[PDB]
RNA sequence: AAUUAGCUCUUGUGUU
């Protein structure tokens, strides 16, 4: 009767922006990134990622309600580097890595089929 | 041992539970006659020395 | 009522294996050992064909009502 | 009903084998409404001459 | 499945589910019920634990992934009667389709839904405040047609025709509807141990063990020590057993053949904590959790006290008659 | 929340092994029944 | 008789006058929600759809209802009637000519009730002054009222098929009065006993428990993920 | 336990160690048939199992007896709270 | 309207394939219930084609 | 002879026994049929 | 401040399952592996159901509900399908759903097993997973009842339904040594060891190390029948890196106009 | 003719009198249905003890 | 014009106009059954 | 825009 249907969980509509940046107040040198339509599988992965850069005084992501499909992530860096700039490192190694990862799996696979 | 044995084999033969009680192995107790009766919950259990 | 096509927990198809459960079954092997030699390993798909209990066998005992 | 006796609400001990000791409605009925034990048979009356 | 022939029967209010599974364990006197025909209940695998505190007060935290695979998915059949009678000699009532231009009292409802009989047809979608007989009376005439009841949303299941003792035309309607396990739905164990769906995680979030093992049914572990249903407990203990093993255990009430300790030996025979525990993942970060997880098979049942047959609103509705008050019910 | 959060890591339960005690502790819990049944007995037959 | 009709219970003065049935009001089950605050309530999408607030159209607040008025009685957002000022009331049902959409200031347009809303919060037995308190809506997806768990101990709430029932003030006097009265971060101590009414419960009290021992240590990345749930934090990393 | 959450000291005892005894109106079983409270005893038996004590805990489970007496001293919890209600409401409506 | 009462199907978007019945209907969007549902849904007339 | 120990299985066959020649309804249709 | 390099070693690969070990690399990355393993990884399957004639003991929606969760063999079409949300055609066409067709009747006296065999795919490369043992049951017909239906199977992965879930187990698990205490056994000389346990018979868990990571984990992924199990892990690895593209393509354009 | 008495299911004066699995489900009764229920205007009546 | 029915029993369809005893050609059976609408019905495999 | 009585069953309050 009142069932969502299930692909709000990961379709945007009209209007609904990805990801959105709000500077926060608090301290300086910190960001909240609001991703929309996501959950715990990027939210873990960018927050560890962001944790492994030294210049990251702060990282840490929340999911407000399971029942809305949204996450938090706020970050804090030290000084002369753009909490952005984190960001958007964090996203290129994830990339490399898993490209890495997917052509060493690839090799495995491929010694593995010929004994 | 024999009555178990024919009522192992029952719905194959004849033999039932009222020739069970035919036999006067078992028995209808009521509430007031359950007053003068004295029961063992098990046998060997409660009837052994 | 009929056999469920996945397995509730895992996901595993088990849908294939009810005919195949019974006779093993009715071929003289323990209910663990037809388990086992279907290839159910976790319990939770085990618990899918030993517990389950089949009922259209007795709904098809009736005649249709068209014909 | 919305009675204030409570004895006839309780467990009594000749309820053994009976009646069952655990099903009774929740409601405003509870004890004054039970089940037969699975072995309790009632006795359909006979001529006694 | 309340009984064999419900194909048949034209009843109100039938609810029957999808896959009835027999008990993992069984008491010997169920053998004589029947129960092992007719079942009412699914084996889950059911985890203690707190997981994410939508289970914490007498709440359970259902696993969506299952309930997609058919898991407590059920069936509800609604009946409706009508049949069409000799009210007296200016009164006569009689099912056609009502036209637009003959009947002076009409409303908004639409009647081509229903076929020229005056009686909807099998397979037809139908919904609240859709008119399904069509019965007229008259006066030139007014409506007298019955309606599908509010916020009901099935699909026609049967349609019946005949006649009563008195030799007149009369119909019965059976209407089915899926029910799937939403949050707000009530499911009991054999103990006692109501609740409510809190909330439905997906596979992938759910807590798994060393295998890809993940619960169906999470229950918090506060409903255990207040209420001593240690039978809950030694009942999940030993559907581990009867699964891994490959027979159906025994619980016969008083056997004295069973205890706890003779369980957890078989238990351990089979590469598991002998006590029933187990090591769980937590779904959301893949790490461990530092207290092991009591986690078996345990028999649960749905409840016929689903959510969506109980939820109700107003504003401004109809009104009484006598005291111009809002009406009940 | 934060409470709730942790418990994700900390985790709780409860199972049969939290019932169970050492093997010694049922000896006493035998032991004290034995006693109990013994002094009643007593009481009876004084009364007898 | 005439003494019948009036006599006790269900009589016209026990029945119908020292108590009656009331518009605006909706009643469905009850599940937990520990994301929400103690003075929130989350209700479904419908019956939100369905229930009304009547607002008074003015210059600050035209252009929103202008628009609710648009989306009409069929998407959720909407309104379902609209009251001119000389008592006169449209029908947004019957999706009626345009010219009957203009509003003009001394309106009322009946909107769907929407996150923000107040509402008393009420459980059947009624026994103290601590069943009937005020909440602020939040409308969640599925179809059953969600409660944080503090405020479980003043209904006596159960979570295992307890229903509950949900009043909406009609006026701004009275939703005002139930804001300055009757939340419930107001009846945190009861004047019975003079202690609190709320407490923690359940798993939270038995992990707080776990939680400050002596021997509980956490690392920097637990520490930032428990951080970011405190709403009341200042965005200071305290010393190790 | 410790945390308050849920249980208390009696629930573990009962749990572990013993039931205890059964009472019903404050008192330990009563003679319902003549001289004794079931059929399985002798009459005039005052000793403990005879009388309503359960002796095992709820781990080891009760022996027949002692599960009828445990469904006795249970059923008066379920008469009372349904006839405590009514007996409470009119007191409160009255106090109002 | 012509529309009402018409055995519609979606056309586009995430409901796309999806056929039900147009109870109400505007001359922007129209509101459909679903055969294969227990829910009334409201979609552009654009996306939406009569059938039969 | 006497059943030692092997009395389980005997006390479970004359209870099948017993509901095989008796239903769960007895009494309602002996009551009727009288 | 950069990323580390993991490595890979399949100890088995069979056509069910593969078994794996990944090494260098956080729990974070490799938990969002198993998790992109169950829910993200698009597989097709049947999603759209028309009844013309049914006859059966069971309802129409219990058979659409059956159809749904039959696997088919789906390896290299679903690189191929577009998203039925994304295709711009009116009604399904070739590229962007599978039509099956079903017709079944019982006339002789013995009942008719209507199975996964009975479906007849318009294209060769998705049938279900009777390719080459019985199959997956579908319904008991009796004498005099028919069946017929078509079927659309489409593009989708499991965090919609689990019909589109790939896989059947995946066993994720790293320090099988309780070597860094992230569980606490309250006597460990009670547990079983693990199938991975580097240690000797003597003792029950390694000793504490202080200065520890999780590293090492162990996947055993075990496939449904629709896709190999290694073209589920490539699959999986090409989706994150997608999802993760296109998270950084938006925060690009956010970033320029911020 | 007097008048008529409805009869219980099952009883030895109804139809479904000694009929078979076989017999029963030819007739779209169910063979585990316990009888002991009368059918009063269509709908399933039982007397309460 | 005429709508068909299925007869209980017989399972014979038969032609039965609007305002006519509710019987069977042969067999002179009581209960007919509707037969299935012939719209179509699409029902989503979730 | 088509009614009222009566009866029964059932849900939550059974915390200690
Ligand atoms: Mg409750
Ligand atoms: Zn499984
Ligand atoms: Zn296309
Ligand atoms: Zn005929």
């Amino acid at each position: 009767m009142n069932a969502p249907p299930a692909f709000e969980s990961f379709l945007l509509f009209e209007g609904e922006k990805k990801i959105t940046i709000n500077k926060d107040t608090k301290v300086p040198n910190a960001c909240l990134f609001t991703i929309n339509k996501e959950d715990h599988t990027l939210g873990n992965i960018i927050k560890s990622q962001l944790l492994k850069d030294p210049q990251v005084l702060f990282a840490g992501y929340k999911v407000p309600h399971p029942l809305e499909h949204k996450i938090i992530i706020r970050v804090q860096t030290t000084p002369d580097y753009s909490p952005q700039e984190a960001f958007t490192n964090a996203i290129t190694d994830l990339i490399s890595e898993l490209s890495l990862l997917e052509e060493r799996f690839r090799v495995a696979i491929k010694d593995k089929q010929e004994g | 041992k024999r009555h178990i044995d024919q009522l192992k084999e029952r719905e194959y033969n004849n033999y039932s539970w009222q020739d069970l009680v035919a036999s006067g192995v078992v028995e209808y107790i009521d509430t007031l006659e359950e007053e003068t009766v004295m029961l063992a919950m098990t046998p060997d259990d409660l009837q052994e020395k | 009522m009929i056999i469920p096509v996945r397995c509730f927990t895992c996901g595993k198809i088990v849908g294939n294996k009810w005919e195949a459960y019974l006779g093993l079954l009715q071929a003289e092997y323990t209910e663990g050992d037809a388990l086992d030699a279907l290839g159910l390993k976790r319990y939770c798909c085990r618990r899918m064909l030993l517990a389950h209990v089949d009922l259209i066998e007795k709904l098809l005992n009736y005649a249709p009502l068209e014909k | 009903r919305d009675g204030k006796l409570a004895k006839p609400r309780q467990l009594h001990n000749t309820l053994w084998g009976m009646v069952c000791p655990a099903e009774t409605p929740e409601g405003h009925a509870v004890g004054l409404v039970k089940n037969l034990a699975l072995m309790a048979y009632i006795s359909v009356g006979s001529q006694p001459s | 499945v309340y009984i064999t022939n419900f194909h048949v029967r034209m009843d109100t209010l039938a609810h029957v589910l999808y896959y009835p599974q027999k008990p993992l364990v069984t008491t010997r006197s169920m053998e004589y019920l029947r129960f092992r025909e007719l079942p009412a209940g699914i084996n889950s695998i059911v985890a203690i634990a707190s997981y994410t505190g939508y289970n914490q007060e007498d709440s359970v935290i259902m696993n969506r992934s299952a309930v997609d695979r058919g898991f407590f998915r059920s069936v509800f059949y609604r009946s409706y009667k009508e049949q069409e009678s000799k009210k007296g000699f200016d009164q006569e009532e009689v099912f056609e389709k009502p036209t637009r231009e003959t009947c002076q009292g009409m409303r908004h409802a639409i009647y081509d839904k229903l076929d020229d009989d005056g009686l909807i047809a099998p397979g037809v979608r139908v919904s609240g405040d859709d008119v399904i007989i069509g019965k007229t009376v008259t006066l030139t005439k007014r409506d007298c047609s019955t309606f599908l009841r509010t916020s009901e949303t099935g699909i026609v299941d049967q349609v019946m025709v005949t006649l009563n003792q008195e030799g007149y035309k009369f119909c019965k309607i059976r209407v089915r509807s899926v029910r799937i396990p939403q949050i707000g739905d009530k499911f009991a164990s054999r103990h006692g141990q109501k609740g409510t769906c809190g909330i439905q995680y997906r596979q992938e979030d759910m807590p798994f063990t060393c295998e890809g093992i993940t619960p169906d049914i999470i229950i918090n572990p506060h409903a255990i020590p207040s209420r001593m249903t240690i039978g809950h407990l030694i009942e999940c203990l030993q559907g581990k057993v009867s699964a891994n093993k490959g027979e159906i255990g025994d619980a016969t009430p008083f056997n004295d053949a069973v205890n706890v300790q003779k369980i957890s030996n078989l238990l351990s025979d089979y590469g598991y904590h002998l006590r029933g525990n187990e090591v769980l993942y937590n779904g959301f970060t893949g790490r461990k959790i530092t207290s092991q997880i009591f986690i078996g098979p345990t028999y649960y049942q749905r409840l016929k006290h689903m959510v969506d047959d109980k939820i109700h609103s107003r504003a401004r509705g109809p009104i009484q008659i006598l005291n111009r008050q809002p009406m009940e019910g | 929340t934060v409470i709730n959060n942790w418990l994700l890591i900390e985790g709780h339960t409860i199972g049969i092994g939290d019932s169970i005690a050492d093997s010694k502790t049922y000896q006493d819990i035998q032991n004290t029944i034995k006693k109990a049944k013994q002094d009643v007995i007593e009481v009876i037959e004084k009364a007898h | 008789s005439l003494k019948q009709r009036l006599k006790g219970k269900e009589g016209r003065v026990r029945g119908n006058l020292m108590g009656k049935r009331v518009d605006f009001s909706a009643r469905t089950v009850i599940t937990p929600d520990p994301n929400l605050s103690i003075d929130q309530v989350g209700v479904p999408r419908s019956i939100a759809a369905n229930m009304t607030f009547a607002e008074i159209v003015t210059p600050f607040n035209i252009d929103r209802l202008q628009e609710l008025v648009r989306r009409g009685n069929s998407q959720y957002p909407g309104a379902k009637y609209i009251i001119r000022d000389n008592g006169d009331r449209i029908d947004l049902r019957f999706h009626p000519k345009p010219s009957d959409l203009h509003l003009q200031t001394g309106y009322k347009v009946e909107r769907h009730m929407c996150d923000g809303d107040i509402v008393i919060f009420n459980r059947q037995p009624t026994l103290h002054k601590m069943s009937m308190m005020g909440h602020r809506v939040r409308i969640l997806p599925w179809s059953t009222f969600r409660l944080n768990l503090s405020v479980t101990t003043p209904y006596n709430a159960d979570f295992d098929g307890d229903e509950m029932n949900l009043h909406l003030p009609q006026s701004l006097e009275t939703r005002a009065e139930i804001q300055e009265l009757a939340m419930v971060p107001r009846m945190i101590v009861t004047p019975q006993s003079n202690r609190p009414v709320m407490g923690i419960v359940q798993d939270t009290l038995t992990a707080v428990r776990k939680f400050t021992k002596r021997d509980v240590f956490l690392e920097r990345g637990e520490v930032m993920n428990l951080l970011m749930f405190l709403s009341t934090w200042d965005g200071k990393v305290p010393q190790p | 336990v410790v945390s308050g959450a849920k249980g208390s000291k009696i629930n573990i005892s009962q749990v572990i160690a013993v039931v205890g005894q059964q009472n019903v109106e404050g008192k330990r079983i009563p003679f319902g048939f003549k001289h004794r409270t079931l059929p399985h005893f002798i009459k005039d038996d005052y000793g403990p199992e005879s009388r309503g004590f359960v002796e095992n805990s709820y781990l080891a489970g009760l022996t027949p007896t002692e599960f009828f007496f445990h469904a006795m001293g249970g059923r008066e919890g379920l008469i009372d709270t349904a006839v405590k209600t009514a007996e409470t409401g009119y007191i409160q409506r009255r106090l109002i | 309207n012509e529309l009402i009462g018409q055995t519609v199907r979606i056309s586009q978007g995430p409901y796309k394939g999806y056929i039900g019945v147009v109870k109400d209907a505007t001359e922007s969007t129209a509101r459909v219930e679903l055969h294969s549902t227990c829910q009334t849904i409201s979609v552009d007339r654009q996306r939406l084609t009569t059938v039969g | 002879e006497i059943t030692p120990d092997l009395w389980q299985e005997a006390c479970w066959i004359v209870i099948s026994s017993y509901f095989d020649e008796k239903g769960l309804v007895r009494q309602q249709l002996d009551s009727f049929d009288e | 401040p950069y990323a580390n390099q993991p490595t890979v070693r399949i100890t088995e690969l069979t056509d069910e399952n593969v078994k794996f070990i990944i090494e260098n690399t956080d729990l974070a990355v490799a938990n969002s592996i198993r998790r992109v393993f169950i829910a993200e990884v698009p597989i097709i399957a049947i999603d759209w159901v028309q009844i013309d004639a049914n006859s059966s003991v069971l309802h129409d929606e219990f058979i659409a509900h059956r159809l749904g969760l039959i696997p088919l063999t789906s390896d290299d079409i679903v690189d191929k399908l577009q998203y039925s949300r994304d295709c711009t055609c009116e009604e399904f066409c070739p590229e962007c759903s599978v039509e099956f067709t079903l017709d079944v009747r019982c006339n002789e006296d013995q009942t008719r097993h209507v199975t996964s065999r009975d479906l007849i795919s318009n294209s060769p490369r998705v049938i279900p997973v009777t390719s080459r043992q019985d199959d997956i049951l579908i319904v008991k017909l009796r004498k005099g009842q028919e069946l017929r239906l078509r079927a659309y199977a489409k593009k989708g992965f499991g965090k919609e339904h689990a019909k589109w879930n790939p896989t059947a187990g995946v066993a994720f698990e790293y320090d099988p040594d309780n070597a860094l205490r992230h569980t606490v056994y309250p006597k460990p000389e009670e547990w079983p060891k693990s199938e991975y346990s580097e240690l000797d018979e003597d003792e029950s868990q390694a000793p504490y190390d202080p200065n520890g990571k999780p590293e090492r984990f162990y996947y055993n992924v075990e496939s449904c029948g629709s896709l190999r199990p290694e073209t589920i892990v490539l699959s999986a690895l090409s989706g994150l890196k997608k999802k993760l593209s296109d998270l950084q393509t938006q925060l690009s354009h956010e970033i320029q106009s911020d | 003719f007097i008048g008529k008495i409805p009869i219980m299911l099952r009883s030895t004066y109804c139809l479904l009198n000694g009929l078979t699995d076989r017999d029963l489900c030819e007739l779209n009764e169910c063979p585990l249905d316990p009888g002991g229920y009368f059918i009063i205007n269509g709908s399933e009546k039982v007397l309460i003890a | 014009q005429p709508m068909i029915y299925i007869c209980g029993e017989c399972h014979t369809e038969n032609e039965i106009k609007s305002r006519d005893p509710i019987r069977c050609r042969e067999c002179g059976y009581r209960i007919m059954y509707k037969k299935r609408t012939k719209r179509l019905v699409v029902f989503d495999a979730r």
